[PDB]
């Protein structure tokens, strides 16, 4: 009962489409340097617009 | 019998994965400039807990977060002015999960009481009440996430995930298939998928709609303690106990990048991503968070200042903050 | 420069700070006991012989929370019975749709609750519909709420303490028992429900005052039903070994309760004592056998210079069992106060 | 000839060692360890009392060296006032620290809800207030007099000089000698008996070593306090009882009694903070 449903679950996980590692890593990197000028952690934003300042 | 059939077609699956690999992520990012060394300072220390913090979730308004500890208190903080907006007295002190709704109207918690409590933050009386308690699980509730105002997905100790409906209290969908205790789940940015990891050192992606596992990822060997989707939803990162964070993948279904070092042999409790996705922040058991480069697999900086083990972590939605809660009743927001 | 909004925010946060202050100072006076035990070791008897208070605590805060739970359960039950009606009685159906819309629009309690407790009891087919609804799984106390809620209609109704019990979901896992004994408060936890992996919630305690590890004495010659190859006292010993040699429990005191005493006295006379311990054959009496069991169970403390074990033999009534718990706890409190005073 | 030189040198060394020890204790208790536990508040206030008690020592040393008081009237008004203040603050914080340990041992259930930091704060506030409530009746009467062409500012009393003077003498004697020795011995003796009866310190070599170390470091506390405060009180009471001929021997004995009291004030941080195991834990981490 459990073994047959495990077999069919893992065999329907078998037949799915896969793109190459190069394409997925490439567009992950492309997403990385498409928002790089927006992320405040990578490039520290000026303290004038920073809402976390000493009072 | 059919055990050999399962073994040989699993052999077919990871043979297809091996044939699908032609270049690692190291070689495709071997020419980009690194982030170098980044320095982050604690602008806000959120004192007010008196016990061991275990969970933290930010808010969509990027200003209010919530954290839970072992004193039976669920404190909604303020990142801007350091103000305790709410502090709910919990009916179960043993909790290690807390969630914050995308609308900001609801907050969740759960733990060894097998109950996913939901609290209404904007009742007509002005205080915080209890709306619905989600019963049906037989194990400790490790991570819950709010899909919307109506649905919430939970990971339990009974090796099954569950999708709930708030006004009925019934699991509309059950996500079975884990041969081990699921400890963390992360919702997709498009709220159509979610991926969870378990003690069997495997991660599984599920469809919220049709309720069946699509992919499995067996990169880790110890367990899975944390998991977090990429901002675009095409990858995720996994924390574990063998001193390794692994960046898995969806459309290619392998282990892309290994974030491990030979001096940080402690475990990992928490992972999060920034807005750009280039900065994977991971909490560790050696009392400090490590900041990793999600493309170069090297440490950029260390978030010290916690004298006890870091337990929970989260990057805010607009990327301007990183809150780390740890086992010393304090939270720390960094820039 | 901050005005009324920030001033009110600061005042509210100060109030939260004070509330956390008294709550933490109250929780510091408690004593946390972690009650362990193997299969049918006798934890239920230990719990039930300390029957003083179990539902006592934050009674005012309890009754002011689950009102939304009550309203949501009532609206779920009425929409469930409306849906189970399908798949001369239309005016009340329109009334039920109206109270459905009112509950979707909150509406508090002034108008909708009076209508929903008035119109439901006028008809006679409601009981038949509820009986037909039992084919599928529904709320276990829907009609119970219906016939024990219509008697009161106050905006802040406090009928009984039983309402808090019936609305709150019973905890399958961690179990809380809070009793007091000689001006000191005890909070005992039963972890019998949690049966997945203890390695990921034993650290969730990490600092309880004492452990109440219970062992049945008469399981020395008994064997488990799981493959019929494991002795029950041997797995009790291995659980005690895992608890004693634990990184989270390295200095806490363990109070071993050897519970099945009269059954042990019955078993010694007809059964040999060499089944559990083949290397031991000293006597056949109750005293030496029980003492040898206790001695072979206390040497599992691999760090005897810091951790203390207080072993007691309890059988049936034993008012002095709680006294033994209190003595061990006050010894632990003395050690903690000496640690706090820079003496120990 | 050289008696003044050696007593000035001994005053100087006891003053600098006391000030350095109390400053180290204050530095550690502010920077390295915090002030959250009640005993930390107690040792902080003891450190302040000892540091402010020994800060008047250069004034008295140069008063003896120059044979006169060239510091005016208000300066020694506050010096004698702060000396009477500081002896009572240090003595009373020793008394309340011993009471604290006795409560933590013999009454554990009550010490759960009594040994809170705010309770220690209000006890210490009442301590310095009650020391001030008898140091301020000295503030309004100490003054500078002239005798034999030299300046001295011993405190001067009303028209019944002997009655008020001896009332002050017997009151400070009974309070700051009979009150601490009785309280300290009864509290520490009951604590040591209860530790002898308790399980965790008996029945093993390590446990008996721990119990013997606790008894040793309590008995050395009582012994150092009694020995260092014991010659000055009875010497003052026999100077007040019978007249004494003026000799070099009585001057050197008086100065050695003063030095022994200030040596207690100097050695309190050594046997009260450095011998605490929490401070040892803080020290071994760096
Ligand atoms: C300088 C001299 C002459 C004046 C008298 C000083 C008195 C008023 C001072 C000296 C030491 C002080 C205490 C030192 C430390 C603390 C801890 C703090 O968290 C609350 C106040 C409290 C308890 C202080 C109260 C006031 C105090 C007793
Ligand atoms: C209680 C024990 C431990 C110590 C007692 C010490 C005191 C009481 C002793 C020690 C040295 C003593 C002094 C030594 C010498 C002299 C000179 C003599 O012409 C008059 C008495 C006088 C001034 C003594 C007074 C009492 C004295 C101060
Ligand atoms: N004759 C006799 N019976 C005893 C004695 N003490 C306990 N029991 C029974 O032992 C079972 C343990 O069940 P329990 O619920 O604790 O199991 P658990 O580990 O899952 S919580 C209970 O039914 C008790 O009547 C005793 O002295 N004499
Ligand atoms: C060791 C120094 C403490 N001092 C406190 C005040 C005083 C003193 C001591 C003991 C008993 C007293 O009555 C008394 O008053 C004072 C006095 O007469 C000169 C000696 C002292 O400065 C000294 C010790």
């Amino acid at each position: 009962a459990q073994a047959r449903k495990l077999v069919e679950q893992l065999k329907m996980e078998a037949n799915i489409d896969r793109i190459k590692v190069s394409k997925a890593a490439a567009d992950l990197m492309a997403y990385c340097e498409a928002h790089a000028k927006e992320d405040p952690l990578l490039t520290p934003v000026p303290a004038s617009e920073n809402p976390f300042r000493e009072k | 019998q059919l055990r050999q059939e399962a073994e040989q077609l699993k052999n077919q699956i990871r043979d297809a994965r091996k044939a699908c690999a032609d270049a690692t992520l190291s070689q495709i990012t071997n020419n980009i400039d690194p982030v170098g060394r980044i320095q982050m300072r604690t602008r806000r220390t959120l004192r007010g807990h008196l016990a061991k913090i275990y969970a933290m979730h930010w808010g969509t308004d990027s200003r209010l977060l919530v954290s839970a500890s072992q004193d039976g208190k669920l404190i909604i903080w303020d990142s801007y002015t350091t103000n305790k907006v709410h502090a709910i007295p919990l009916r179960s002190s043993w909790v290690m999960t807390c969630a914050y709704a995308p609308s900001g109207n609801y907050v969740a918690c759960g733990g060894l009481d097998n109950i996913c409590s939901i609290y209404n933050l904007k009742t007509r009386e002005g205080n915080v009440r209890v709306s619905r308690e989600l019963a049906g699980h037989t194990g400790y509730l490790s991570c819950c996430r709010f899909l919307d105002d109506n649905q919430i997905v939970t990971s339990s100790g009974d090796t099954t995930c569950a999708l709930w409906d708030i006004e009925t209290g019934q699991q509309t969908t059950t996500f079975t298939g884990h041969t081990g205790d699921v400890m963390s789940l992360s919702l997709a940015p498009d709220t159509r998928l979610f991926v969870s990891g378990a003690c069997d050192a495997s991660a599984k992606l599920w469809d919220v709609r049709e309720g069946m596992c699509r992919q499995t990822f067996t990169g880790h060997e110890s367990d899975i303690n944390a998991i977090c989707f990429f901002p675009n939803g095409n990858a995720f990162a996994t924390g574990s106990d063998d001193a390794t964070c692994r960046l898995f993948d969806l459309r290619a279904d392998q282990e892309l990048m290994t974030y491990s070092h030979d001096n940080i042999i402690c475990g990992i409790t928490s992972v999060s991503f920034s807005k750009s996705g280039r900065l994977l922040l991971a909490g560790y058991d050696d009392f400090n968070c490590n900041v990793w480069d999600a493309l170069k697999a090297d440490r950029a900086g260390v978030l010290a200042g916690h004298d006890n083990r870091v337990s929970c972590l989260g990057v805010t939605d607009d990327g301007m903050a990183v809150a780390t809660g740890s086992w010393d009743s304090f939270l720390k927001i960094w820039n | 420069t901050l005005s009324a909004e920030d001033k009110a925010a600061v005042e509210r946060s100060k109030m939260i700070d004070r509330n956390l202050r008294e709550d933490g100072e109250k929780a510091a006076r408690e004593v946390k006991l972690l009650l362990l035990g193997a299969g049918e070791s006798g934890k239920s008897t230990i719990v039930k012989q300390m029957k003083i208070i179990h539902e006592a605590g934050y009674s005012e805060e309890e009754c002011k929370q689950y009102k939304a739970v009550v309203y949501s359960n009532t609206i779920q039950s009425i929409i469930a019975i409306i849906r189970a009606m399908g798949r001369s009685a239309r005016a009340d159906d329109a009334r039920q749709l109206f109270v459905l819309a009112g509950a979707a629009e909150e509406g508090f309690m002034t108008a909708e609750l009076a209508g929903v407790i008035k119109r439901l009891w006028k008809d006679s087919g409601v009981q038949a519909c509820f009986n037909r609804s039992r084919e599928y799984q529904l709320n276990d106390s829907a009609a119970y709420y219906l016939n024990d809620l219509d008697r009161i209609a106050q905006p802040n109704y406090i009928p009984t303490q039983q309402d808090v019990l019936r609305t709150r979901v019973k905890t399958t896992g961690i179990v809380e028992t809070h009793f007091t004994f000689k001006d000191l408060h005890f909070k005992m936890f039963d972890v019998g429900g949690q049966r997945s992996e203890r390695k990921k919630w034993i650290h969730c305690f990490e600092g309880v005052t004492a452990i109440i590890f219970c062992v049945a004495l008469s399981d020395y010659d008994l064997v488990l039903a799981e493959d019929e190859e494991m002795n029950r006292m041997h797995e009790s010993m291995k659980l005690f070994d895992s608890i004693c040699n634990n990184k989270w429990f390295t200095d806490t005191s363990i109070i071993l309760f050897l519970n099945k005493k009269d059954l042990f006295e019955e078993k010694i006379k007809k059964s040999p004592l060499t089944i559990c311990y083949p290397e031991y054959a000293g006597s056949n009496t109750y005293e030496e056998a029980a003492a040898y069991i206790q001695c072979q169970f206390e040497d599992l403390n691999k760090r005897k210079d810091t951790k203390e074990i207080y072993t007691h033999f309890t059988c049936a009534t034993d008012t002095k069992n709680v006294q033994f718990v209190f003595d061990a706890v006050t010894d632990v409190i003395i050690k903690n106060n000496l640690k706090d005073c820079g003496l120990f | 000839m050289i008696t003044a030189i050696t007593i000035m040198a001994l005053y100087s060394i006891v003053c600098v060692v006391g000030l350095f020890g109390n400053f180290l204790v204050m530095y550690v208790i502010v920077r390295y360890t915090k002030m959250k536990t009640a005993t930390n508040i107690y040792i902080f206030n003891l450190a302040l009392a000892d540091a402010l008690a020994t800060s008047t020592l250069p004034f008295q040393s140069v008063n003896y060296l120059m044979g006169t008081w060239p510091f005016g009237t208000i300066l020694c008004k506050i010096v004698i006032s702060i000396d009477y203040y500081n002896m009572f603050t240090s003595i009373f914080t020793l008394c309340t620290m011993s009471v604290d340990r006795y409560i933590a041992v013999c009454h554990p259930v009550k010490a759960l809800d009594f040994r809170t930091p705010r309770n220690a704060k209000i006890i210490n506030v009442c301590n310095w207030i009650l020391s001030s409530a008898i140091g301020l009746p000295v503030m309004f009467m100490a003054t500078t007099k002239y005798r034999q062409g030299s300046i001295d500012c011993t405190l001067t009393f009303s028209h019944p000089t002997w009655y008020w003077e001896n009332l002050l003498k017997i009151c400070v004697f009974i309070f700051a000698f009979i009150m601490p020795v009785l309280i300290i011995t009864v509290c520490y003796g009951l604590m040591i008996l209860r530790l002898k009866s308790v399980r965790m310190l008996s029945g093993s070599k390590e446990k008996d070593r721990n119990l013997r170390r606790i008894t040793r470091m309590v008995l050395v506390v009582v012994a150092v306090f009694i020995v260092c405060w014991t010659p000055i009180h009875i010497y003052v009471i026999i100077k007040a009882l019978v007249t004494i001929p003026e000799t070099t021997f009585q001057t050197v004995s008086w100065h050695f009694c003063i030095a022994l009291g200030y040596t207690n004030s100097c050695l309190n941080p050594v046997l009260y903070a450095f011998l605490d195991e929490n401070f040892k834990r803080c020290f071994r981490e760096f």
